[PDB]
């Protein structure tokens, strides 16, 4: 809960600027992540996590269509059932099931 | 076999480890083999009929607790208290001491 | 009622005689539609219902009627499944199905 | 003999001329000879057992009217509406025209 200045490094994570963008590396654990100036996230996993990961970024295997695996372990055809299945509440807030926005295109 | 109590367990969240009792079923061979189901939301059914509480039927009594929990009694020797949210308390008199089996030993 | 059976509706009640005073939160209507009053109507929205507009106590136009007789928004209605009652945002998951309660369905 | 409706009439005041229906009984031979009693205060019992009123088993359906009156249906061809205060309305489809007997001709 404490604000900390960049660059930073603790517990084997390194948090720094790279190419003008905010970077958060943990290749001891086997990942690295970044936020660009537009606010786009990205995450990279080492092959250590192939077919051994889950969440909104999918399950990391040769198939693309066996993603959307829920925490209940089912597939779903609905991205919002998948993503809400991976929602994590906390003492800071307990969170509602999100739904698609309205459209008129 | 004067009584049997069965519980239905379900995964009560998207979390794998969040498993809880959804419903309870009680079989009473001495009461013409009545089958009593205590349901989610503190409802009750008997032989598949949705009964209205309070109920008295020979040795069997079923009543709403001030907690809105369903309380069931079968004589003075068996009592149960079902909250409708997966909490079940079962009380046996010492008449049953050493005589039980199931998950409660 | 005989008039209404012949399709003539009479505003016969008045504060000097026979006001159909409703429980709190409900409102009197000389004619309201029954088919969408209860939370069960949300929970079984494919059910057949053709019953005519009729006199009674109804929830205000945006609210449904709960088991307590209180009037609740659609998001606050319980859900009814297999004759068994679930609260808003309840989850259950099982080897046959995985389901959740939202908007009374 | 697809249905039989019986009324219990009692003296309903100190007067000898004040007589009203206390309870109603419906026998349904097609519904495995079920006996449905409509009680004073708009309760219902089936084969002597008090039931939670929204009931839909077989051709029989029983429901709370918005008036809090009990409504009963048995296919399309029989309907009943019991207020619990000695008012009973019975509707038959023209399938029963000429076939009825009892006080309603
Ligand atoms: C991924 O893991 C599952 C077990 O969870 C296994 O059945 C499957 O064969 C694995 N796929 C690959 C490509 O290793
Ligand atoms: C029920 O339907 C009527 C239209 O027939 C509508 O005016 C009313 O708002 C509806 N009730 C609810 C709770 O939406
Ligand atoms: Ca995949």
């Amino acid at each position: 809960d404490q604000r900390v200045s960049m660059p930073y490094a603790s517990k084997g994570l390194y948090l720094e600027t790279e190419a003008g963008y905010y970077k958060l590396s943990g290749e001891a654990y086997g990942f690295v992540a970044r936020i660009d100036g537009s606010g786009n996230f990205q995450v990279l996993l080492s092959d250590r996590y192939f077919n051994k990961t889950c969440g909104l970024c999918g399950n990391f295997n040769i198939f693309a269509e066996d993603d959307f695996m829920t925490q209940e372990g089912t597939l779903t055809s609905d991205p919002y059932d998948f993503a809400n299945s991976w929602a994590l509440s906390s003492g800071e807030q307990w969170c509602e099931r999100a739904s698609p926005p309205s459209s008129s295109c | 076999h004067s009584f049997s109590i069965v519980i239905e367990t379900v995964q009560c969240a998207d979390d794998r480890d969040a498993v809880c009792t959804r419903s309870v079923t009680v079989r009473l061979p001495g009461l013409h083999n009545s089958l009593v189901k205590l349901k989610h939301g503190a409802g009750v059914a008997m032989d598949g009929q949705d009964v209205q509480l309070p109920l008295l039927k020979g040795d069997l009594r079923i009543q709403h607790t001030v907690t809105a929990s369903v309380r069931l009694s079968y004589g003075e020797d068996l009592q149960m208290d079902w909250d409708g949210r997966g909490r079940l308390l079962v009380k046996l008199s010492p008449v049953y001491a050493g005589k039980t089996c199931g998950l409660c030993g | 009622a005989a008039c209404a059976g012949r399709g003539v509706r009479v505003a016969w009640r008045e504060p000097g005689r026979c006001e159909l005073n409703c429980p709190k939160g409900q409102v009197y209507l000389q004619c309201g539609t029954p088919c969408n009053l209860t939370c069960r109507s949300l929970s079984y929205p494919d059910e057949e219902c053709n019953e005519a507009c009729l006199e009674g106590c109804f929830c205000p136009p945006g609210l449904y009627m709960d088991e307590r007789g209180d009037c609740v928004p659609k998001a606050q209605c319980p859900c009814y499944y297999d004759g068994e009652i679930f609260q808003p945002e309840d989850i259950f998951s099982d080897h046959h199905t995985m389901c959740y309660c939202e908007d009374g369905f």
